[PDB]
């Protein structure tokens, strides 16, 4: 159903292709022709993984694994029980991944606001992209992606951070997992303001804009500003997808040795005295 | 193309603002010392605004800073005083906690003494800090959200060095103070445990620690997108929507079929943030005192994958045909 | 913002000479290159 | 051979940067694929020819 | 298994380029020379030779400790028994054959 | 602006010309290029304050 | 302790089925304090719908509002609902979009919609209106950045529309909000305001490629030159993010 | 001989600045790829010389 | 010859600033160039005089 | 010498005798730690040696 | 001479702090950089006097 | 000669700030290169004398 304001922004037109054909709801969702190839890719994959847990003998979602094919096969296809289901599967979640944030385009391009949500989204896609067709691309084979399971790509991540003897020490890692911290630091920081701004003590007048503000110059001595939280909690998660990408895409195709002997080159430095 | 709200095209600076002020009389503990930096002002307010200096914020900050002299000067005692030394290797060195054989008692300086004793203080700057969250939200009568998420964090600050030591009966479970010393530990941690890939809270904090970075990348895309329509001024929406929350909620209505308003939003904001290091704190307090296998457990408790193909570099491929000779 | 007839006279005509004399020297470093070492 | 009208669209401001740039990175480009070649490379050719 | 990340990257352009010690051993070894029937050994040829190679045909000693001064970089070695390298030598000796034969 | 970040340009510049003087005469590029990133913040950031 | 009460359900397990059922309430908690506005939730004849979702309404709060302004309980009728919307129905079902039946910009519908708010102007702590020309502000200047006064305005499809005249800004927070635009006599009549992020700044212009040369004419105007009320800053920028798709045709036919 | 029209487009200022950093950089490079090689380095030339 | 017309484009004030800048950069890398080299390090040929 | 009571006039004496007790105090801790740190001036080593 | 006159162009309140840390950072910097030489550690030669 | 109107260009307190950081500066650097030789550091040269 329509919500108590929805009537009048639900306007024809604003759509990237298709025009009319497409241009309609299903339910609360909005769908296009980008909703259309999304609705597609995300069953298609959705049904090939229940096909290959059927195929594995469980269909625990904690046991599902469809993995990649061997490092044998290199970029070429594999059988499709051999690790040719999971390439299939990848193709369907890129081609729904990428129809997703053009349908965020088309919704956007209708309600007549910015952009910022698909281009955000575009840098997620960019790290699932980096992960699984990028690296395998440049290490030559298919089968360096990550497995499509619960617990199963768990443990490619363990395998691959270990490959390196220790992945803490990896720079890109020490500066993406800066921005994670710091990302959900900001989050809470920025909703408890606004929350106990609202939220005041039973029987007092809510806060405006200046109470907030006024606040962290009372606690940390510096206020960002209600549209500068925004402004840098949007880059300060985007660069947190961005230096993720960076992480992984370094580890194998341009450095094979242990992080740890990487910062070799600030410990022997000739500036430093023997 | 379209002016994204990613910078400011012109800044205007005018008298300093001191702050509210009621008859709780912060402006009496106010330094009214403000400084106002063009650079950061592109992205942010420009003002370098007076720091409200309580007994709480002193506290802390000197304890707070004895902490650092007693890590930072043991630090430097031990390249025997050589500052080329200590700056080439500050990346390595750490204080270390007491060594395992001593138990709960109060180790010797040289091992594990200092350590006590530095923690000590940064346990006292900890707190003193989150009483000056508490009583300057009290005194500006606002909501605690501010002390309630920071007290949070504590939890975990004081299961990881504090709670968990006490239950393991040793201070040597502790975390060294290092730069690179503490992802030793945490990797080591790990190891020691089985795999704390496979600790439920481990998975469940990485949930809410994936779904801080998702909602903040959402909700910060979300406002910067309707700030066209004043969206950015988001306490007065909730007192009084305008086009810019029903935008944002129609957008996410029919992307994925729900919403929230304009003041719920930051309730997930503030739970998902919450509960990242409440669940995980949870996590290391059992790991040791519990379980001490993780990967056992999820053994026994059946959520392990099980492989069926063969481990050695032999069973696909050749040490000749790796080298192409 | 935009360019009357004159001033393209006068703007193509630079630009002309000042191609020709570009090229007079490059077509003599050239000359000049294939005699002492030939890549024909 | 003319050609004066195509200075009618084009901002000469933008076209002369342009073209000023481009045309050095060319120069540069040939310069440094020149300079790879161990038979157009004239800074290792003088020193053979000096032994 | 596949999909389990356990795999190890190495350069091709490292891949391709072999251990640089590989062509200086193979430059120094030598085919051993089968004895025949009651040859001379080395303990009657010469004089000065600890019995853990005194046994040895007097080629084959001569080819043995021509490689070992080669194999060590010591020109002079087991030339003078007195010699600290001497003793290691001849200890070091026995190290070898135990560790190709119980190890 | 268009002097701030025409000094910070020339920061910049300056620190590729000092990680690649510095590979010129040993170093390595890492070595190198921490010097080139030390100069780009220090000398550009100077001539944007020295100077407006 | 290492022993399990039964099976294998340990202290751990148990500590996971309890945050499970924390995490459930915690689920409905928060679905349920988003339904303070918009609900309930009506269809496209504006009739209240059959289905009204899983999760109930959830109990009334109140907020104390500043400066004299009452109480607002947000569970309840909502003062920001429009009447008489210039919209007709596509199809005699439900899902489809509504055509304008006249000018969508002037109506206000669509992206060029706004939302009835008060009448009255946004106050700081102190009570004053929070956003005032810089005429009447003391001690504000322009400190960084292209000062824009003065500049001409160049509209969507090229036409100079008028010169920059004045700029609002938010002296709580420092930050401009508006720039006043001194329409042409060819193009308007008086003064016009647009949002400081409809609008792009360059050395010798202001571009805003939202709003053709013969739109300006109709943006919504200010009662009063000295202040500007939430509805008239709500129709103000509904107006030209609407432009951003009824300026023309190309805009509202599909790209591709 | 009509090339002075060259100064009625681009603003003498920014062509100045931009000529004096480009001619130093190029100086500087070339110099810097001279010293690379093992026949046009005069610092080592030297040392062999005096050796 | 009259180059002194050079300042009626550059600010005095903007181009001493540059110039105090560019000078000791200048002549402090040129400096260390010198002591990478082992033939001109005066630093170590003090050392290897007095043997 | 006489004559330097006349850095009060500079100085407040509030946040001058406030910065001086925390330099003084802080100064102390340093040492005691630092003798602490050394093997023949650490008291309560030496005096489980005289045991 | 007539130095005096530095105290027209230099605020006396900002300089004295400038010069308060300086001193002190610059005085313990030398007392630990003797701390890290053998032949100047009075703190290890002492022990070393008393063996 | 007339070099006193370089002050009609910079400011003296602007100018006398950055001369006595660069001032410092150059004099710890140039302090801190002769300890890294091992002809000139005269802590370590004092610790081979007498010994
Ligand atoms: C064509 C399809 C193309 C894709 C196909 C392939 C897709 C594959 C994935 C499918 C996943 C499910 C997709 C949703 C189904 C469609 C939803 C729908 O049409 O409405 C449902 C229908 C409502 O009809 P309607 O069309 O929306 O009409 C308007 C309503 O009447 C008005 O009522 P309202 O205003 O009160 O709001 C209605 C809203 C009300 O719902 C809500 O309020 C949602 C709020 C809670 C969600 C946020 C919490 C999650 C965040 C943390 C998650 C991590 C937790 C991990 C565990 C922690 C430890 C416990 O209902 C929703 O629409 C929400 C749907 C999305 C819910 C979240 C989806 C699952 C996320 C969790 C992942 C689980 C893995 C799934 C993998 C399955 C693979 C087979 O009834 C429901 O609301 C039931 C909810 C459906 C739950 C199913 C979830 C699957 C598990
Ligand atoms: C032994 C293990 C090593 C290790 C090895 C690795 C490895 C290996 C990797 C990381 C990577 C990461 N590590 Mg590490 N790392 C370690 C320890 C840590 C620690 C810690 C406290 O100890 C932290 C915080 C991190 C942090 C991180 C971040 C840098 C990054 C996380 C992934 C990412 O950013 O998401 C980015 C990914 C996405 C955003 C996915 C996009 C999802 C798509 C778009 C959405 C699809 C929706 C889906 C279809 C479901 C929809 C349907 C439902 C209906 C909703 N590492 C340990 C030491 N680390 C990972 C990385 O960087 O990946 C790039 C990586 O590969
Ligand atoms: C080999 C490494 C192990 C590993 C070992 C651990 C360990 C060990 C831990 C985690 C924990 C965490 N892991 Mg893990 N983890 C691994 C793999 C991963 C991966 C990944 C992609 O592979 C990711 C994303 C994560 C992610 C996470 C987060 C969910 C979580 C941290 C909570 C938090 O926010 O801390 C933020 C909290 C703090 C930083 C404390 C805050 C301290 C106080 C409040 C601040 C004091 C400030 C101080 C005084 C300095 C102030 C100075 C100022 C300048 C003034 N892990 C692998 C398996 N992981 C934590 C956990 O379990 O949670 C349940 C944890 O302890
Ligand atoms: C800036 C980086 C951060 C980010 C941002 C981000 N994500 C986003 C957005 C943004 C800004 C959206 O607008 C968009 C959205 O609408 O969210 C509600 C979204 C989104 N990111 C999501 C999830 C997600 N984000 C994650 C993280 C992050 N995304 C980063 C922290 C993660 C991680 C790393 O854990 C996940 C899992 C979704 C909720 C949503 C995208 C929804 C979508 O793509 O829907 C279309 C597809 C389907 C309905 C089903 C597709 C099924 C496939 C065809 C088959 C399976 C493929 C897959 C590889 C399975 C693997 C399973 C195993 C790994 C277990
Ligand atoms: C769990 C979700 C996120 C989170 C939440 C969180 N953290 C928080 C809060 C919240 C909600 C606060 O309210 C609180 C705060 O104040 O934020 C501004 C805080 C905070 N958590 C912080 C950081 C932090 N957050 C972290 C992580 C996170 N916490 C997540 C990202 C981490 C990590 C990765 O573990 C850290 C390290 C602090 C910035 C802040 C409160 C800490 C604090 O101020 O403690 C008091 C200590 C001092 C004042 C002094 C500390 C030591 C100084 C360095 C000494 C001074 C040195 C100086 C050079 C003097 C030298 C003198 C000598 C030369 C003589
Ligand atoms: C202040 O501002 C803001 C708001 O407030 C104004 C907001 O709210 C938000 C939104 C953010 C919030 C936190 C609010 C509430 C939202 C959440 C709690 C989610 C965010 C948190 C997360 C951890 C992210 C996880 C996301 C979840 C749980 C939501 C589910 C997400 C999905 C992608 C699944 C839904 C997708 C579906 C069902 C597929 C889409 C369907 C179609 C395109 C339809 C296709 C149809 C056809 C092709 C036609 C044919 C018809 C068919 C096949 C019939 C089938 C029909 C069906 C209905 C099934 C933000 C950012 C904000 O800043
Ligand atoms: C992994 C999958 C990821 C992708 C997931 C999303 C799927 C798809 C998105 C496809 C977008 C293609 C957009 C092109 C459309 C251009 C049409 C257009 O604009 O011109 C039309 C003319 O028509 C056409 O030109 C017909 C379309 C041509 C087909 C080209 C196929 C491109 C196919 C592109 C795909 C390339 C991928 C290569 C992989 C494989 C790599 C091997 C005139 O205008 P009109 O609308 O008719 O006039 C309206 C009238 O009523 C009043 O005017
Ligand atoms: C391995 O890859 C390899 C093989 C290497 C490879 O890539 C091969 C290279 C390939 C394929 C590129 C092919 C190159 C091409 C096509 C480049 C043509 C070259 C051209 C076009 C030369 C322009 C010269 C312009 C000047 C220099 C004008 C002089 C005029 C100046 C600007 C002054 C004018 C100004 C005025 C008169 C004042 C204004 C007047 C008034 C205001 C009145
Ligand atoms: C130039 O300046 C001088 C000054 C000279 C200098 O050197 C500069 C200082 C320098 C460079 C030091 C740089 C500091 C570094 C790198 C430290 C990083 C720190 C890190 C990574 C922290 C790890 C996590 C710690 C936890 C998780 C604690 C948890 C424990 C808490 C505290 C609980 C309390 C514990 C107790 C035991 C209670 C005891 C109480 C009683 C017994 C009552
Ligand atoms: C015993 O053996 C012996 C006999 C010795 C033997 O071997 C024979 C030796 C032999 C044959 C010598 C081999 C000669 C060679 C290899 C000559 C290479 C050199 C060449 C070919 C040319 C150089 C001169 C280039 C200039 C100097 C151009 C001037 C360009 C100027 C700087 C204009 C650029 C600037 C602009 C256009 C500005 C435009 C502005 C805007 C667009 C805004
Ligand atoms: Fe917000």
């Amino acid at each position: 159903a329509l919500l108590s304001f929805e009537r009048k922004y639900r306007v024809r037109g604003g759509t990237l292709i298709g025009g009319d054909l497409f241009d309609f709801w299903v339910g609360p969702f909005y769908v296009g022709f980008f909703g259309v190839t999304t609705a597609f890719f995300a069953l298609l994959g959705t049904i090939l993984i229940f096909w290959g847990a059927s195929q594995q003998g469980t269909f625990n979602p904690w046991l599902i694994n469809i993995a990649p094919p061997d490092l044998s096969y290199g970029l070429g296809m594999a059988p499709l029980m051999e690790g040719g289901l999971w390439q299939i599967i990848t193709i369907c979640a890129i081609g729904a991944f990428v129809s997703w944030a053009l349908r965020e385009v088309e919704i956007c391009r209708k309600l007549g606001m910015g952009y910022h949500v698909p281009f955000a989204f575009s840098v997620a896609i960019f790290a699932y992209v980096t992960l699984v067709v990028f690296r395998p691309l440049l290490m030559g084979a298919w089968g360096h992606g990550f497995p499509y399971g619960i617990w199963s790509h768990l443990d490619w991540v363990s395998n691959t951070g270990y490959a390196y003897l220790h992945f803490h020490y990896n720079p890109a890692h020490m500066i993406a997992v800066t921005f994670f911290f710091t990302t959900t630091l900001a989050l809470a920081l920025h909703g408890a303001l606004v929350l106990s701004a609202a939220n005041p003590p039973k029987g007092e007048e809510v806060k405006g804009p200046d109470n907030e503000d006024t606040f962290f110059r009372d606690f940390i001595g510096y206020s960002i500003g209600t549209l500068g939280i925004h402004r840098v909690g949007l880059l300060l998660a985007l660069n947190a997808g961005f230096w993720s990408a960076v992480c992984i895409i370094i580890s194998g195709p341009v450095w094979t040795k242990g992080w740890p002997e990487w910062w070799n080159w600030w410990l022997e430095m000739p500036i430093w005295p023997s | 193309p379209e002016y994204q709200n990613i910078f400011t095209q012109v800044q205007v600076q005018g008298p300093a603002e001191l702050g509210v002020d009621n008859e709780n009389n912060l402006t009496e503990e106010r330094t009214t010392g403000t400084g106002f930096s063009q650079l950061i002002g592109w992205i942010g307010n420009a003002q370098l605004g007076p720091i409200y200096l309580g007994w709480f914020g002193i506290i802390s900050l000197v304890t707070g800073t004895l902490w650092f002299n007693i890590v930072g000067f043991n630090m430097l005692s031990q390249v025997g005083y050589s500052i080329p030394e200590f700056i080439r290797q500050l990346f390595w060195l750490a204080l270390e906690p007491p060594s395992p054989e001593y138990g709960l008692r109060m180790p010797p300086l040289d091992d594990g003494g200092w350590f006590i004793i530095a923690s000590f203080f940064l346990l006292v700057s900890v707190i003193s800090w989150w009483l000056r969250s508490y009583q300057l939200a009290e005194m500006h009568k606002m909501g605690k959200h501010v002390a309630w998420a920071f007290a949070a964090a504590i939890w975990l600050f004081l299961v990881l060095g504090l709670f968990r030591p006490i239950l393991m009966g040793s201070w040597s479970e502790a975390v060294p103070y290092g730069i690179f010393p503490h992802l030793d530990w945490t990797t080591a941690f790990s190891i020691r445990y089985g795999n704390l890939y496979y600790n439920p809270f481990h998975a469940l904090s990485i949930v809410f620690l994936y779904g801080s970075v998702l909602l903040f990348a959402m909700h910060g895309a979300t406002i910067l997108a309707v700030t066209r329509f004043g969206g950015d001024r988001e306490l007065e929406q909730i007192y009084d929507r305008g086009t810019a929350s029903e935008r944002a909620g129609l957008f996410w209505r029919w992307t994925m079929g729900f919403n929230a308003t304009m003041e719920g939003i930051h309730r997930w904001a503030w739970w998902f943030a919450v509960l990242t290091p409440i669940t995980g704190g949870i996590g290391i307090l059992l790991t040791g005192t519990v379980v001490d296998n993780w990967f056992l457990w999820a053994v026994e408790h059946n959520f392990a994958p099980d492989y069926t193909q063969d481990y050695g570099y032999e069973a696909y491929t050749t040490y000749d045909g790796f080298l192409g000779r | 913002t935009g360019l009357t007839d004159e001033q393209a006279q006068e703007l193509h005509s630079v630009y002309m000479s000042g191609l020709w004399l570009f090229s007079a020297v490059a077509v003599v470093a050239h000359l000049a290159t294939f005699i002492w070492r030939p890549w024909f | 051979s003319k050609f004066y009208k195509i200075w009618l669209i084009f901002d000469p401001r933008r076209v002369f940067v342009a073209q000023g740039v481009f045309l050095f990175l060319l120069a540069a480009m040939i310069h440094l694929v020149l300079l790879s070649t161990e038979h157009f490379n004239w800074f290792e050719l003088a020193a053979a020819n000096a032994a | 298994p596949r999909g389990t990340g356990m795999s190890v990257p190495e350069f091709v352009s490292d891949l391709d380029t072999p251990d640089p010690t590989i062509e200086v051993f193979l430059a120094s070894t030598s085919d051993p020379v089968i004895p025949e029937e009651g040859a001379q050994t080395a303990g009657e040829a010469y004089e000065n030779v600890d019995p853990v190679l005194a046994d040895l045909t007097v080629e084959n000693y001569d080819r043995l400790l021509a490689a070992m001064r080669s194999w060590t970089g010591i020109p002079d070695l087991l030339e003078d028994p007195d010699h600290y390298q001497s003793k290691v030598a001849i200890n070091m000796i026995q190290m070898n054959q135990t560790i190709n034969e119980e190890w | 602006m268009t002097c701030t970040i025409t000094c910070w340009g020339i920061g910049v510049l300056l620190g590729i010309m000092t990680t690649v003087g510095l590979m010129v005469v040993g170093w390595s590029f890492l070595q190198g290029a921490f010097m080139g990133v030390l100069a780009w913040l220090i000398v550009g950031g100077v001539l944007a304050v020295a100077v407006c | 302790m290492e022993e399990t009460f039964f099976g294998n359900f340990d202290l751990a397990s148990l500590s996971l089925w309890l945050f499970y059922g924390f995490f459930a309430l915690l689920i409905y908690y928060l679905q349920t304090e988003n339904m303070r506005e918009g609900y309930p939730l009506e269809d496209d004849d504006g009739n209240t719908a059959a289905n009204q979702g899983p999760f109930p309404l959830p109990k009334e709060k109140t907020f104390k509002l500043q400066h004299g302004r009452g109480e607002l309980t947000l569970p309840g009728e909502d003062v920001q609902r429009r009447d008489n919307l210039a919209l007709r129905k596509t199809a005699h079902g439900n899902g489809f979009p509504m055509e304008p039946t006249g000018d969508p910009m002037l109506d206000g519908v669509g992206p060029a919609s706004w939302s009835k708010r008060r009448d009255v102007p946004e106050l700081d702590a102190h009570g004053h209106p929070k956003i005032v020309p810089m005429s009447a502000a003391e001690g504000f200047g322009v400190s960084a950045g292209t000062d824009p006064r003065g500049l001409p305005v160049m509209a969507g499809d090229g036409e100079i529309v008028g010169l920059v005249s004045d700029m609002w800004i938010d002296e709580a927070e420092q930050l401009v909000r508006y720039l006043e635009i001194e329409l042409d006599p060819e193009w308007g009549d008086g003064k016009r305001l647009v949002q400081r992020e409809m609008v792009r700044i360059k050395s010798d212009r202001v571009k805003v490629r939202s709003i053709y040369g013969k739109h300006f004419k109709n943006v919504p105007k200010t009662k009063s030159p000295n202040q500007v009320t939430l509805l008239e800053e709500d129709k103000i920028m509904a107006y030209y993010a609407g432009g951003t798709l009824y300026a023309d045709e190309s805009r509202l036919e599909p790209q591709l």
